């Protein structure tokens, strides 16, 4: 996987050149703002149990056919698959922002994930509004001005939007 | 790659959990360090032909025979120069690539991983390398901790040439 | 799904042979048992309604704050007496499949695994239930094998709960 | 896998219903006439070896291009082979006559069957006449009328030749 | 299959290396072996029908039985003895598979690879087969060392029956 | 595998007869050779590292881009590796010249390399360029006449070139 410092690394290395002034101040502003991606990750992570239950029973009010006998989420151990699932996107949601970068995210998750769930009989797009009930559950929660120190942070949530919005559009 | 970052996150990923306090004390450390690293690979890169040019004669005034030695691996003719040179900037730009990224992974997996038997097939001698990385070490008039980052990775470079 | 026949047919294909002489007795006992648990399913099915109905109260009767505390995995609107309701039926569907199937399979494949999960995530109280099941235990009006079978997953369904 | 039972409970789990009188009436008679489902698994079992040889013997002498030199039945490896399938469906035949449905023989046996035969070069018809020379074997051994209490089991013969049948129709 | 030389390839290609002096020796040794081994092979090749048809016999010689017996695996019917004479050509043409690959491996492969199931399925009496055996080994007129190659895979046979 | 002598004892198994004078005097023919086989995998064998390493040089001062930056001998693993490979295709070509069949460098080696090549961006093309390159060192080294008894090796150099072109040719 990459890091956003990695990446950068990898893009000068396939052109065989030092990296560019634009670069370095590139990757000097993101540790600039550091403290803001660490409050990112440390809020979202401890919340993550509220993040996925929420944003559950929110689909499901929205989506009652899932939850009908017969439907893809009935029954207690497709249910728990169900939530473990939103769990696992959003772990590793958490983990792109901690590293700036996508790779962890796609490579170890998004990668085949389609497949996977129309093998299953799964539907996608189902998952789609999950991941974007989370995408808004955790971006309030990382953006909440209460208990830290007020500053923009504008920047880093549509970071954090990208990754869930590109984990959603990878099953749609 | 590896990066302080990278390592977190694997040691996470491999024990599906979400990132510890730990973890993120050492992210924040790697931060704090970026500051010094940085502004090494900006200076190293902004006196990279002095450095580099500079590394290619403090190879050639202590192994001459590499001067005029008939052998494609020798910077007897201009393409063996033009090699050597190559070869410098790869070294060069490696070491800067650590100092951004925070770590030797960029260096692992670009140049040191198949380093012997590459030195072995093309016959080329280590101590030339080690040579042109002892001239760097003592020449890129860095002080402070962005000095003391550097030597870091440019003794790690040494290690791995012997 | 697990059933006394499935076990048999498992232990053999796991050890690439045919079945075996006490395998088949094993299915024997199955079918002598099931005289006594199918009348048992048909009668709890003939008193769905009666059993689901009277389960629900006697619930609200031993933790009335289900009754009207705001909260959506509460009976206090009439959508959570819904949801509440649904949930009776589904473990009252369940034993008269065990009764049915002859074991637990049923029951642990589509409404154990992942219990705690799902109670743990949508804060449901485990006692609800366990109550809505000692309420069955002693309405059922079943007598001799019948009840005893009945009463068999019923327990079963307590401990899993617990 | 499945078992008559099972399946019935699997099918009335998806409607989210308890079990129809028809339904309940249905397994009730299965259970009535269990004694004679052991008999055929009992009886088909311990003659697996017979059935299987005099299949086998049956089939070649039917057709000969199978045993000459460059056959798909040459040699003794081979020759070993073709007897252990003829065995191992058997064998998952004899399971779903004891499970009353075809779920083991299908998961386990068939699936992907066809494919199989196909990339090795065996002839899935000749695969087919093989399962039909046991299917007729197999049933004349469990409906004899000689060392059992006389009664009806022409119900249970014709889903006994259901499930061989429906084994040739996968691979011819 | 198995023969001195892919056994040589084997060791060395579990390995991942290059060839051994060894097994260069090895493969030295099975070449010179090659010459007697042969001219056996040609020289029962040459005597087929006399060695096939003359072992036949010797086995109806001992086991009479055979010669009406009803019962498709004997020779009582003419295709009966069909296949018998079929299957001792099977035999006399692997031994000499034997002699020209250098080893069992075209034997085992072809033949003795399920012979147990085969023999035990189809009721065939081993020892039909090892008189037939027995009556080659002492019929093939080879002497020297084309002889000695020539029973060794006899008596290999003869083994794999027992 | 199989070895000169193996494969015509399949060829004549398959057809259910003895060996033909035809075929026994070709395999007493190779067996009379066999010294020269020896002396060429052993040339070659001993040799193995200087003809990868110069048809190593030769290849990419034929084709520099391949050491350019971003492309696919770049870097000192991705160089390793190509070096690597051309070892593993010289060793399974000397183990096909001792055996004097093809079967073992098809089955274990070039076996699905052209599909693995073009899914890892590694241009087919250029790795038959190193292989014709490998089998020009081989077989001078092979064909040398100093310290060696003069004799005639040109059957034996041809079906050592045919090797290496069928490694180039199912990549190319
Ligand atoms: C944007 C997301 C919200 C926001 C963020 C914001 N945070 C800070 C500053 C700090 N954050 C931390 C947190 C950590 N430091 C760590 O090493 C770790 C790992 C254990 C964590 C979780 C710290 C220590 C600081 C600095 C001290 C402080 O609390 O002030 C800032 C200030 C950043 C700066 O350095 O200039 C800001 C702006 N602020 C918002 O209003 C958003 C809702
Ligand atoms: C139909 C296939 C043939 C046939 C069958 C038939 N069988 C019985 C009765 C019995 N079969 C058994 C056999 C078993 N019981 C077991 O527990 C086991 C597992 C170890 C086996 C193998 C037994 C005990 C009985 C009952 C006692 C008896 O032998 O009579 C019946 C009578 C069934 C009934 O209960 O009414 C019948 C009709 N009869 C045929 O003519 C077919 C050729
Ligand atoms: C053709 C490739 C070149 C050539 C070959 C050639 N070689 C020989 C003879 C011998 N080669 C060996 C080598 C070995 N014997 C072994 O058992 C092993 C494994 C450890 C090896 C490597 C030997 C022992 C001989 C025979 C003795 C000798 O050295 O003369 C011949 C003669 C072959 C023959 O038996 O008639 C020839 C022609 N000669 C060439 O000019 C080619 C360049
Ligand atoms: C009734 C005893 C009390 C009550 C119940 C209540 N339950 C829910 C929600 C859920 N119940 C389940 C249970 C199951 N689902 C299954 O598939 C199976 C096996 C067949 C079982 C046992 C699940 C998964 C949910 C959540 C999904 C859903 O809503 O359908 C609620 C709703 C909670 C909410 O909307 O947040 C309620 C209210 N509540 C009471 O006060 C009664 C005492
Ligand atoms: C929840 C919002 C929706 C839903 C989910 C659901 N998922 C599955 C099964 C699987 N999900 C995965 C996904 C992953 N596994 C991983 O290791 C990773 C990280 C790389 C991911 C993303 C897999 C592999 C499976 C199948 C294997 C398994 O069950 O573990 C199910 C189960 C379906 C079934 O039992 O047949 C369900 C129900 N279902 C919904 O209705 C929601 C829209
Ligand atoms: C002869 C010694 C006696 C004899 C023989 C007999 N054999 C068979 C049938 C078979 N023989 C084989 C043997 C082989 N098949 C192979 O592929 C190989 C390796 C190349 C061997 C050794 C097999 C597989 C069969 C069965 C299949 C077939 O019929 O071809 C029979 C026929 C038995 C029958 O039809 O039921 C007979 C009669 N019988 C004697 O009395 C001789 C003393
Ligand atoms: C016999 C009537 C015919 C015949 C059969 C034949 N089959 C094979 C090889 C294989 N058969 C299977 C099938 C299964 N394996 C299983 O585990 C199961 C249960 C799920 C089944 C149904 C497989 C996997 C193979 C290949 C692997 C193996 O050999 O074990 C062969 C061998 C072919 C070969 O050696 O290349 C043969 C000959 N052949 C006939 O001519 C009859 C018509
Ligand atoms: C300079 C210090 C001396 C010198 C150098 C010289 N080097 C080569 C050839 C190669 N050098 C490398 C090294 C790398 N490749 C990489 O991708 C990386 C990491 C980014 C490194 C460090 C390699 C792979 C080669 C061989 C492939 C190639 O030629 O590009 C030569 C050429 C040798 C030849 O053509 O045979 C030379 C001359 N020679 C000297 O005398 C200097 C003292
Ligand atoms: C060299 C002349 C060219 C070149 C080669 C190159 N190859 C790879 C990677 C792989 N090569 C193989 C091939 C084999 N593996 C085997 O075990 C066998 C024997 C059966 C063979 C033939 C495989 C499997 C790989 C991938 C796995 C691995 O790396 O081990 C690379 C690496 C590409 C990458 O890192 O992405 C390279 C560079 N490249 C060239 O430019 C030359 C033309």
């Amino acid at each position: 996987m990459l890091d956003a410092f990695a990446k950068v690394v990898a893009q000068a290395d396939a052109r065989g050149e030092f990296l560019t002034n634009a670069q370095f101040d590139a990757l000097s502003n993101l540790v600039k703002e550091g403290n803001k991606r660490l409050d990112a990750v440390n809020r979202i992570t401890s919340n993550a149990s509220t993040i996925v239950a929420n944003a559950a029973r929110a689909l499901f009010a929205e989506q009652p056919q899932l939850i009908q006998p017969g439907g893809n989420a009935y029954t207690n151990r497709r249910m728990a698959a169900c939530l473990r699932d939103m769990e696992i996107i959003l772990r590793y949601v958490t983990y792109a922002i901690l590293a700036g970068d996508s790779s962890v995210l796609d490579d170890r998750c998004l990668n085949g994930l389609r497949e996977t769930y129309q093998a299953l009989g799964t539907p996608g797009s189902s998952v789609a509004v999950a991941i974007q009930k989370m995408k808004d559950a955790a971006i309030a929660i990382a953006n909440d001005p209460n208990g830290i120190t007020p500053g923009d942070c504008s920047a880093l949530m549509s970071e954090i939007a990208g990754y869930f919005d590109r984990a959603a559009a990878a099953v749609a | 790659m590896k990066t302080p970052i990278t390592e977190a996150i694997a040691a996470a990923d491999t024990q599906g959990r979400f990132l510890s306090n730990t973890e993120l004390q050492a992210v924040d450390g790697r931060f704090k360090r970026a500051v010094a690293s940085m502004e090494a690979a900006r200076a190293l890169t902004n006196n990279a032909q002095s450095l580099i040019d500079g590394a290619a004669q403090a190879v050639y005034q202590k192994f001459p025979y590499t001067t005029t030695m008939q052998g494609s691996q020798y910077a007897s003719t201009p393409e063996g120069k033009a090699k050597c040179a190559r070869d410098i900037g790869y070294y060069l730009r490696m070491i800067t690539y650590c100092l951004v990224a925070g770590g030797t992974g960029p260096m692992d997996e670009y140049l040191i991983a198949g380093l012997s038997e590459i030195n072995s097939t093309f016959d080329l001698s280590p101590s030339w390398y080690i040579e042109a990385l002892k001239y760097i070490k003592a020449n890129h008039g860095l002080t402070g901790q962005a000095a003391v980052e550097a030597n870091a990775y440019i003794d790690y470079a040494i290690n791995a040439l012997s």
